[PDB]
């Protein structure tokens, strides 16, 4: 309890939601669906 | 000590005493509406066919010309005049006035004027009774709309012409038209808006339900349950906790709508950030911003297009492109 | 009589709201 | 009570979630790569949109032998 | 293209547009930093 | 920070704590201001990385490179690039810039003094004083006039600022002798928004745009003086709120004003905006269309005299609603489009029907052809032209997108100002917080009915 | 049960243990509600990803093909399988679920279980409300929603030819599913829909209004100027000032508000009239019973070749839909139209 | 339980109904009038 | 654990994020 910070731990997770949602994006203009 | 005329004046026009509040922007609300409803209804019911795409194809649009109220409306201004700002002044006669679409310019302008005035008289009688102003801010929202659909989209189009008849089967048309050239359907903006409005309706029932279900028994089936006491005491008993209890078992009893402030700030904001994502996505329109094309984006190992539901959606905004503006064009690409 | 009758309907509506503006009720109980 | 601010900051809570929860996206990272999803979910290949017999998009157009139509119709 | 002497640098370059970006969601970092007080 | 008990300010609204420490504000101002440059810079070097020289310019979503070569710094006869190091220069002088910048903005917003007033009185201020609030707006319109002055300097004597009407399709030209005729300049001010006028945006030559500049820079200096030397009047005190809110209010008003006319400006504009830089407007592109169908019709050998079209007015030729020859197709609306290809081959009695059958260019028809490849047409996801197309080409309009996103600035900037506005009255009145509950102003008057 | 002995059986056990505070409860409904609802999602989610809608429709509806979340969807199975209930088990699948997929028969399971999970939802709202001891007014609101949802993916396939005429699970197959009333039914014109439009946009009206009047008119209730901190559910006193906003609406507007009761159903009533009217206006198109066409313009039109309006542009506009779309739209049907006999005009 | 009925109830149609449901069906009339005319 | 709540937020994380595992896996497949 209290060993790793909510703050801490909320900031990695907004990052890899983040980059999460970029890699997505990313991948809309390449491979499957990318009109080319 | 008031004994002179134009401080008399500012006191009727200041004062909170009249029936309705008219204020220094009640000075160009009363006017402006006036003038507005005035030529919308005498338009309405007696205009003569107004040449709205400028190939003398007049639209009837008033009820004297044989159409009802659905399929009545009052013409968008000409195309061959353009957004040019065409008054009764500029027109040789009234007639040529009525057939260039100079009672839509009026309108539009008018109205423009009232809704502008009508937020700042919404603030000045906040600021006269004292509570906080920014009713004017969440009505600021639907007069944001009012200037996309109005004149920002024929400012960006390039033409009066362009913007939302003001009747009902125009605004059909002016909508089809639009998803035909701008595919608003497919567009987060649009999608913003369509979830506001449905979260409107959702909270708005919600917060009934919450409010009109937390009550405790003071109108029995009858008119009134008095018998306890009457009307003429503060007792202010109705319910403050079982609402929020009944939210919190709900699901998860985390989401905390405690705060009825709270609670309220967010039942104002939501629908009115939500239109306002619309609106600006409407002017976004108007200078062709358009929404998401994926149409043929599916292809195979061959490259070989894959029809989806967005092909479909593209057939169809083709096929209302197609049909438009009957005999409008004559150059092959549609170009505002 | 085609716009004579919607006339009527329009014309009513408003003096509905006209007098609900003004011929109103007075707001009791706060 | 666990009110969610005590598991969060316990490495106890990491330390059984720092290999579980990129097991199961490497899970689904594979179940994806190795055609497995395509095999149990009768999704054709980008190559195996089209047969040689018919080259336009498929229909059913059949209520009782709609299996056995897909069946011939589908991907071999 | 970028000029001679600075063209292996593209790739520092251009990253460099987000981190305005990143500066509000680095305020939101410091405010749960101190817990939103 | 300070927390929200000492202030009745909460997290989301933390920059009001700023309300009354001007080092902080300050500050964070500074640090504002970095922000800027350093997305100036960073843009800059980005977009020179992401640069193609032989394609034309506005075709990579170049959105301030055209702001650069406006001015005409590495740009030649016909809009060619030629040459990126101008722009390179600008953007590392903007990074570093930045940098300095980000510096004081941190120093000021961590270890800076926390009240000016025991310190600096110089830079001491509160929100009342209207001597000291009138001194800075001079020392800022001051510094305004002086940077509105360096483009007239740099139009006059250094080389610089591409016309695009000059003859043979636009060049970097010298400005000698600006239009500074105080009534061309206030008719420009106070003419009618619409399109028959254009109010501010449909100014047309540079001589007008550098004599405006120099009247703009010369008011601005003289009204720094006269700020800095002067206090506001009673009925000013009488009319206005004198507190920092209902200042912010008064320039977030003017700042989406400005937004508004931008977005106006982007979108019609052709002489401030080089369409060789931003693609063709909304009257090109459509016109572009017109002429260059005109053109290739008659190179058939049809007759476009004729014309006669589908609803019997003319498929290439019009009468506007005025008596001037215009084009006669869906884009009879543009007819006061004035352009660079098209006013050698435009009259006194309309389009000289004899020009369009022989006197046409080559460099017009090429343009005209070009511009209606490039439509300002888009889509939000790339994509190409109308939405009813297809994936066929990756452009959209640079015009566009300072069309679109400067709407949506202003429009919030408005609300903004509406917001701000509404509660810097409520403050200085003192019932921002909300109704007293002990005398309530509502039951200070009779009943309406 | 009225003071008596009431021995004890598991039913009384079961009920003590499915009423209980928790983080989520659980409830009756909780045996119907729970495992329906999360079927749906799932199935929706999974049809949307993998399940592809090539073998029904020609079409790619799922993000294994190429689609975004804007493009996939829980497509419908084909318009020959009318309206089989299109089980795992049944004639066409013989339980065999890999043919199951891209055969519609996802669709209906998520339909299936999206109605009964809408059903304990409702079941929820009530025995919470039983729980809390508070009026069901939210099951009576929620009484719409699945109104709108029987009308639209349920009576309207019904009466049609069949599923395939349903709006699929998703976002462009329902945009789809809107400009398919929009050109084949001309929904617009209905009364029905225009009361439904109404209906939202009033709600979303009353919402913003009574949000900005409430929040606008809150007192003061202490010292610092963040108002939220300002509110306690300890003391008894309204939050906001109902005579200020009523003065200031009959000012504004000239009618107001007088009642807290009448002001919360009215919000109450609005959304979920005018659903009710979309719902029972979706029941007519469900019979192909339209408000489609104006008899009086449509004659007039006929025999006045210089007479038009807005009406007669929206029916062209309708057939613009109906002949570009139809012909991709129904594959089953078979419209290999010719492209020269198509409604297209000049140019475009 | 008497000759009188005691479940005797009389109506009440205050001012603010009345204006509410003459313009509900004055908006229902101007609705269906274009409809029904057809 | 394995109470109510551990069940509730177990069946809607798991198959989640298979399902994300999965979605950056078909991030990166080519025609
Ligand atoms: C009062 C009643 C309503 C008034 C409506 C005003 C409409 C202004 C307009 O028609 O807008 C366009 C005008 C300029 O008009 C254009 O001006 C152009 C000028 O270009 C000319 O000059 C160019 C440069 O050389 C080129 O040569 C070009 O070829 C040539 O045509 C042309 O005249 C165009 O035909 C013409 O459309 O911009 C401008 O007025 C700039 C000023 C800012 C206007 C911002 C509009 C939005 C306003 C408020 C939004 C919020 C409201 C509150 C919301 C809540
Ligand atoms: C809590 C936490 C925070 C949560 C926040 C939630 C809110 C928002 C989340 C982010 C929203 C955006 C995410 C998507 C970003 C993206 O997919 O990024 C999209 C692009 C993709 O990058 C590249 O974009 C290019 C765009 O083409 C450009 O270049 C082309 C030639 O190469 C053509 O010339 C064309 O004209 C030109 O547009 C190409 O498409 C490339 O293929 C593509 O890789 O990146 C970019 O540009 C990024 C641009 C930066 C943002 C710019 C904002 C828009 C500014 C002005 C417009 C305003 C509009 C208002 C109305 C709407
Ligand atoms: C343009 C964005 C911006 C800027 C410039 C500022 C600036 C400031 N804010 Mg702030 N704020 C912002 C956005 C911004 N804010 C937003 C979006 C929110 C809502 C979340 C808030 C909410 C907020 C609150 C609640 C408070 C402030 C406060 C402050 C002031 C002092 C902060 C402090 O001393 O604590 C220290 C902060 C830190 C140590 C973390 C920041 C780390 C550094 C400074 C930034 C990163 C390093 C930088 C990149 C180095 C540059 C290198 C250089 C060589 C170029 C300060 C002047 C405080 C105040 O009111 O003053 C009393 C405070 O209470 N703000
Ligand atoms: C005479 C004193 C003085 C001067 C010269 C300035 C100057 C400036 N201030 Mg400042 N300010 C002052 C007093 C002064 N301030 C005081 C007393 C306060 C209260 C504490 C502030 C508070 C303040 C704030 C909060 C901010 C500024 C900002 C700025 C800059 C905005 C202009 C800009 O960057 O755009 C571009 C500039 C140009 C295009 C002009 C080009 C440069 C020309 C050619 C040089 C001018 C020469 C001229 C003759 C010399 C100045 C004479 C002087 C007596 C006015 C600018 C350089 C802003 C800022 O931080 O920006 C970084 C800002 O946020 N000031
Ligand atoms: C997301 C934030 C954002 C971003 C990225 C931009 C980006 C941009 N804006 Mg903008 N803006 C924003 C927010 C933003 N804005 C908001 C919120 C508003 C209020 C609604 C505005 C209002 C606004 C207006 C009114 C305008 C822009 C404009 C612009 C463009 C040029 C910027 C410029 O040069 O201005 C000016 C920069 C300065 C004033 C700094 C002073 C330095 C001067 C210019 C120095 C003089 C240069 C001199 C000639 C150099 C010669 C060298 C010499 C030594 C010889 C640019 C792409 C312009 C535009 O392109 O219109 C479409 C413009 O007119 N914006
Ligand atoms: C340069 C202009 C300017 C300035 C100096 C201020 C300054 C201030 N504002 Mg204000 N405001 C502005 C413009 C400005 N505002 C505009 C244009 C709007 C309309 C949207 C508002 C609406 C507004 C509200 C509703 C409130 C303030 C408040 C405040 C005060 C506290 C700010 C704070 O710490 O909040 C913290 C900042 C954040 C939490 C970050 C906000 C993130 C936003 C909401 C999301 C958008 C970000 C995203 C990247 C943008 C997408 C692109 C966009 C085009 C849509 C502060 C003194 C508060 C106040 O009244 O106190 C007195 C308050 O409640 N402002
Ligand atoms: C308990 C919650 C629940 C509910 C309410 C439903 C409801 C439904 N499911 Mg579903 N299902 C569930 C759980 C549930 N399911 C679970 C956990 C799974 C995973 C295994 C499935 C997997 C599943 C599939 C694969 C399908 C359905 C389908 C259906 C639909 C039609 C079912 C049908 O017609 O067959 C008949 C069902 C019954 C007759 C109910 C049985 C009750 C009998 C009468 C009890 C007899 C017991 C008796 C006491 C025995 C003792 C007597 C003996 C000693 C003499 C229906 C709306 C189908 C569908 O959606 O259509 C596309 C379908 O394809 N379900
Ligand atoms: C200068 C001001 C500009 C505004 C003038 C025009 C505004 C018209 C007035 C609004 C309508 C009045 C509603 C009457 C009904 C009425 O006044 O009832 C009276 C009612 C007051 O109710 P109470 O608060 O007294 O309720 C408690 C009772 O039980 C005890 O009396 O007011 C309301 O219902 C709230 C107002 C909602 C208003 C809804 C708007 C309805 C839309 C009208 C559309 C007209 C048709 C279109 C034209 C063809
Ligand atoms: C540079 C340039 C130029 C120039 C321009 C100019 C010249 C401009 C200007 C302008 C101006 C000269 C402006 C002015 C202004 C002002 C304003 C805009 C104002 C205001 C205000 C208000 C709005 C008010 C309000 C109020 C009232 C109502 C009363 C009481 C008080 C108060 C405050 C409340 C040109 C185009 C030529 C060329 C190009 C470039
Ligand atoms: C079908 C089927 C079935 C069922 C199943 C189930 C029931 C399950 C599931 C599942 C699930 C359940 C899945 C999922 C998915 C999900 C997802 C995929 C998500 C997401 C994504 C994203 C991208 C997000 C983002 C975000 C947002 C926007 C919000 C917040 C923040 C975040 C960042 C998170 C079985 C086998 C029985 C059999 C029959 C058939
Ligand atoms: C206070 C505060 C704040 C704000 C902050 C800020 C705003 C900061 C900043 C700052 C800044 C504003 C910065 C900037 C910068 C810049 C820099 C640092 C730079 C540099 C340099 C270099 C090293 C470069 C290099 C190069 C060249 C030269 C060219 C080519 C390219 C390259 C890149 C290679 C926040 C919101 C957080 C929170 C609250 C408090
Ligand atoms: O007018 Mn109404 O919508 Ca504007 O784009 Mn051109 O013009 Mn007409 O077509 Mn497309
Ligand atoms: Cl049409
Ligand atoms: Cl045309
Ligand atoms: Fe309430
Ligand atoms: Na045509």
């Amino acid at each position: 309890i209290g060993r790793i910070p909510l703050w801490l731990v909320g900031t990695v997770v907004g990052l890899l939601a983040i980059g999460l949602l970029a890699i997505f994006f990313y991948g809309s203009y390449v491979g499957l669906g990318s009109s080319l | 000590e008031n004994t002179s005329l134009w401080a008399r004046f500012c006191e009727w026009i200041t004062s909170t005493e009249n029936r309705l509040y008219i204020g220094w922007f009640g000075v160009i609300m009363i006017p402006t509406l006036l003038t507005a409803i005035s030529v919308y209804i005498i338009a309405f019911i007696a205009a003569p066919p107004v040449d709205i795409d400028g190939i003398r194809e007049p639209v009837s649009g008033s009820l004297l010309y044989g159409n009802n109220i659905i399929t009545g409306a009052v013409v968008p201004t000409s195309n061959a005049i353009g957004l040019h700002f065409y008054p009764i002044w500029e027109a040789a006669s009234l007639d040529e006035w009525l057939y260039n679409g100079g009672p839509y310019q009026l309108v539009v302008c008018h109205f423009f004027l009232g809704v502008c005035c009508y937020m700042g008289r919404e603030w000045e009688l906040s600021y006269r009774l004292g509570m906080r102003p920014w009713i004017a801010v969440a009505y600021s929202a639907p007069v944001a709309a009012a200037t996309a659909v109005f004149i920002i989209y024929p400012i960006g189009q390039g033409s009066f012409s362009d913007g939302m008849p003001l009747g009902i089967s125009g605004t059909f048309n002016f909508m089809i038209v639009f998803q035909a050239e701008h595919n608003i359907l497919m567009h987060p903006f649009h999608m913003f808006g369509v979830a506001g409005v449905f979260g409107g309706s959702l909270f708005s029932a919600m917060h009934g339900s919450l409010v009109t279900s937390s009550l405790i028994r003071e109108t029995t089936e009858n008119e009134s349950a008095n018998a306890g006491y009457k009307f003429g005491q503060e007792e202010e008993t109705y319910n403050i906790v079982a609402a929020h209890g009944y939210f919190g078992r709900l699901i998860f009893q985390y989401a905390s709508f405690n705060n009825s402030r709270s609670l309220h700030f967010f039942l104002a904001v939501w629908p009115v950030v939500c239109i306002w994502l619309t609106a600006l996505g409407i002017s976004t329109m108007a200078f062709n911003l358009n929404g998401f094309n994926f149409n043929q984006s599916v292809v195979d190992s061959n490259g070989r297009v894959l029809n989806t539901w967005a092909d479909i959606i593209n057939r169809a905004n083709l096929g209302m492109e197609v049909m438009h503006e009957r005999n409008a064009h004559n150059f092959p690409l549609d170009l505002a | 009589m085609e716009a004579l009758v919607y006339t009527f309907l329009l014309i009513g509506t408003l003096g509905i709201i006209f007098f609900s503006i003004f011929f109103r009720e007075p707001p009791r109980i706060a | 009570e666990r009110p969610f601010s005590d598991i969060l900051t316990s490495i106890r809570y990491w330390v059984i979630h720092s290999i579980t929860v990129p097991s199961l996206f490497i899970a689904g990272w594979l179940f994806v790569s190795t055609g497995l999803a395509y095999d149990v979910f009768g999704s054709p290949r980008p190559n195996e949109y089209f047969t040689e017999d018919r080259q336009d998009a498929p229909l059913i157009t059949d209520r009782f032998n709609a299996l056995e139509q897909v069946k011939k119709l589908s991907a071999q | 293209k970028l000029p001679e002497a600075y063209a292996p640098f593209s790739p520092i370059v251009d990253v460099l547009p987000i981190i305005p970006v990143l500066f509000i969601l680095l305020a939101f970092v410091w405010q749960a930093s101190v817990s939103f007080r | 920070g300070r927390d929200q008990e000492t202030t009745g300010f909460a997290w989301w609204a933390g920059n009001a704590r700023l309300i009354n420490l001007s080092g902080k504000l300050l500050g964070a101002h500074v640090a504002h201001a970095g922000l800027i440059v350093f997305w100036a810079g960073a843009m800059n070097l980005f977009e020179v990385s992401h640069f193609v020289p032989e394609k034309p310019m506005y075709e990579q979503g170049l959105i301030l490179l055209p702001h650069i070569a406006t001015l005409g710094y590495g740009v030649g006869p016909g809009g060619e690039v030629l040459d990126t190091f101008p722009y390179f220069v600008s953007g590392v002088l903007h990074l570093i810039s930045s940098a300095v910048l980000g510096f004081g903005g941190v120093y000021h917003s961590l270890i800076g003094p926390e009240t000016l007033e025991e310190s600096y009185p110089f830079f001491g201020y509160v929100w009342k004083d209207k001597n000291k609030m009138t001194n800075i707006l001079g020392y800022h319109l001051i510094i305004l006039g002086c940077g509105a002055w360096l483009l007239v300097l740099k139009a006059l004597y250094f080389g610089g600022v591409y016309d695009t009407w000059a003859p043979g399709g636009g060049d970097v030209r010298i400005i000698s002798n600006p239009t500074t005729n105080a009534a061309i300049i206030f008719g420009y001010i106070v003419k009618s928004p619409f399109g028959g006028d254009g109010w501010i945006v449909s100014v047309d030559n540079l001589e007008d745009i550098i004599g405006g500049h120099i009247w703009i820079g010369t008011l601005c200096i003289l009204g720094g003086i006269w700020h800095i030397y002067t206090t506001p009047w009673p009925w000013a005190r009488r009319a206005f709120v004198w507190s920092g809110e209902a200042y912010l209010s008064y320039s977030l008003a003017a700042v989406s004003l400005m937004g508004f006319t931008a977005c106006c400006f982007a979108w019609f504009n052709n002489t401030a905006y080089p369409s060789e830089f931003y693609g063709p407007t909304g009257p090109e592109a459509s016109q572009a269309q017109a002429f260059t169908f005109l053109v290739r019709d008659q190179r058939l050998g049809a007759n476009v005299a004729s014309a006669q079209g589908p609803t019997g007015l003319g498929k290439y030729l019009m009468r506007s609603p005025t008596g001037e020859i215009i084009f006669g197709g869906e884009t009879m609306r543009f007819w006061d489009f004035r352009g660079p290809w098209v006013e050698p081959l435009r009259g006194p009695s309309g389009l000289d029907l004899v020009k369009l059958k022989n006197d046409i260019q080559p460099w017009q028809e090429r343009r005209a052809a070009e511009y209606m490849t490039h439509a300002p047409l888009g889509s939000l996801n790339s994509v190409g032209g109308v939405a009813t197309e297809i994936n066929a080409v990756n452009f959209v309009s640079p015009r566009s997108w300072l069309a679109t996103s400067h709407f949506c600035l202003g429009f919030f900037f408005f609300v903004g100002h509406l917001w701000h506005a509404g509660r810097a009255r409520a403050a200085a009145a003192g019932f921002e917080k909300g109704i007293d509950r002990v005398d309530e102003p509502v039951l200070s008057m009779r009943p309406l009915d | 049960i009225g003071t008596y002995q009431e021995k004890r059986t598991w039913f009384d056990d079961a009920d003590d243990w499915l009423r209980q505070d928790r983080f989520v409860f659980v409830g009756w409904s909780g045996l119907l509600l729970l495992p329906c609802a999360y079927f749906a999602v799932g199935g929706w989610l999974t049809g949307c990803t993998f399940v592809t809608s090539w073998y029904t429709h020609g079409l790619a509806s799922s993000y294994i093909e190429g689609c975004n979340f804007l493009t996939a969807a829980v497509s419908t199975p084909a318009n020959s399988l009318g309206h089989s209930l299109l089980f795992v088990w049944g004639p066409e699948a013989q339980g065999d679920l890999t043919r199951w997929f891209q055969l519609g028969g996802l669709w209906a399971f998520v339909a299936l279980h999206g109605a009964f999970g809408l059903i304990g939802f409702m079941l929820r709202q009530f025995e919470i409300a039983r729980s809390v001891n508070l009026r069901p007014y939210n099951a009576i609101a929620f009484s719409a929603p699945i109104a709108v949802f029987v009308s639209v993916f349920l009576i309207y396939p019904l009466g049609q030819s069949g599923w395939f005429f349903a709006p699929s699970f998703g976002v462009a197959s329902i945009f789809r599913f809107i400009l398919f009333f929009q050109g084949f039914h001309n929904w617009t014109l209905n009364p029905f829909h225009m009361m439904g439009v109404a209906g939202v946009l009033g709600a979303a009206l009353l919402c913003a209004i009574h949000g900005a009047t409430v929040e606008n008119t809150l007192f003061e209730d202490g010292d610092g100027a963040n108002t939220f901190r300002a509110f306690n559910p300890t003391q008894a006193e309204e939050t906001y000032s109902m005579v200020t906003a009523n003065r200031f609406w009959s000012q504004i507007f000239g009618v107001a508000f007088s009642n807290k009761r009448w002001l919360h159903f009215f919000m109450l009533f609005v959304p979920v009239t005018g659903l009710w009217m979309s719902a029972l206006g979706v029941v007519g198109l469900a019979l192909n019973l339209r408000a489609y066409d104006f008899v009086s313009q449509e004659i007039r039109a006929a025999e006045d070749p210089e007479f038009e309006t807005f009406y007669t542009k929206n029916i062209l506009l309708n057939e613009g839909i109906r002949a570009w779309m139809a012909a991709q739209d129904q594959p089953h049907e078979k419209l290999t139209l010719p492209e020269e006999v198509l409604p297209r005009g000049n140019a475009l | 339980m008497a000759r009188p009925n005691p479940n005797k109830q009389v109506v009440e149609l205050n001012r603010s109904s009345l204006y509410w449901g003459l313009l509900l069906i004055f908006v229902l009339a101007v609705l269906f009038s274009s409809y029904i005319f057809n | 654990i394995f109470t109510v709540r551990w069940l509730a937020i177990h069946a809607i994380a798991v198959p989640t994020i298979f399902f994300l595992g999965a979605i950056t896996a078909m991030q990166f497949i080519q025609r």
